[PDB]
């Protein structure tokens, strides 16, 4: 036995310290 | 009061896609300034539908934030007296032909508006990350010799970098100094070569000409088959030495 829903995890085209936001959960 | 410099661009973005008030950024969860290893803080992705009088097809805008000064306070760029440039003095900016694919689906497939392609947002970091670590900044008709595929391909000719005035953005004054919007754009080899031993500004001209190229506004294809020179052999009687 060896299934996995874990699940961790880089954000945008491979790198991990990226994230897809819109811009107003940036700014006012 | 917001970052000013950040602030300037938005606005300045604002002016030129009044309807797209809100596009998606890419956004970096480590920021450089608190030693994260990624020099943008964002990249902003606009649509593009096109001009026809000025064979621009339809196409993925990406702007960087960061290589100038967004904040204003030396959290990444030390502020010299006498300089008028704002950080590194410009931002990258990359134009995307959208794929044979992606132009069947945004006429008629239907529910959720297309998602522009998030891997140029890697191909700006690594340009900024290149930018900061060796000092120099980028001109227009300069070359960048990257020697691999812009998206990471096995199969696409775009191997190295032209950098042009982005034909809509150009250059802008800001709170924290001046800004140049510098367009990155995919070539050839040979196109490269050219560039490097005669003049980036003559191949960029040469581009310009057909929209097969990129036409007026340089947009990148990664599916192109063909350089310049050998679409227009014509374009190869600039590139002789003169003796002399």
């Amino acid at each position: 036995a060896a299934p996995v829903i874990n699940s961790h995890t880089c954000f945008v085209s491979g790198n991990s310290n990226m994230i897809l936001n819109h811009m107003n959960d940036n700014f006012a | 009061k917001p970052p000013p410099g950040l602030k300037a661009i938005i606005d300045h973005l604002g002016q030129v896609y009044p309807n797209q008030p809100n596009p998606l950024q890419v956004t970096t969860l480590l920021k450089y300034w608190l030693g994260g290893q990624d020099p943008l803080d964002y990249i902003s992705m606009y649509n593009y539908p096109g001009d026809v009088d000025r064979n621009v097809p339809p196409h993925w805008h990406y702007i960087s934030f960061g290589l100038s000064d967004l904040h204003g306070d030396e959290r990444v760029h030390l502020r010299e007296e006498g300089v008028t440039r704002s950080g590194m003095g410009f931002e990258l900016t990359f134009r995307l032909a959208k794929t044979e694919i992606e132009l069947k689906q945004q006429i008629e497939n239907p529910e959720k508006p297309q998602r522009p392609p998030t891997w140029p947002a890697n191909l700006l970091q690594a340009i900024g990350r290149y930018c900061f670590q060796t000092g120099n900044g980028l001109c227009f008709g300069d070359n960048i010799p990257w020697r691999k595929s812009l998206d990471g391909s096995t199969t696409s000719k775009l191997q190295n970098l032209l950098v042009a005035q982005d034909p809509q953005l150009g250059c802008i004054d800001t709170p924290t100094g001046t800004v140049d919007f510098c367009q990155i754009v995919g070539v050839f080899d040979d196109e490269l070569e050219q560039a490097s031993r005669w003049n980036g500004r003559g191949v960029l001209n040469f581009l310009r000409q057909d929209m097969q190229t990129g036409g007026d506004w340089l947009v990148t294809n990664m599916d192109r088959q063909m350089s310049v020179f050998e679409l227009f052999p014509e374009t190869l009687l600039n590139l002789q030495d003169d003796l002399e």
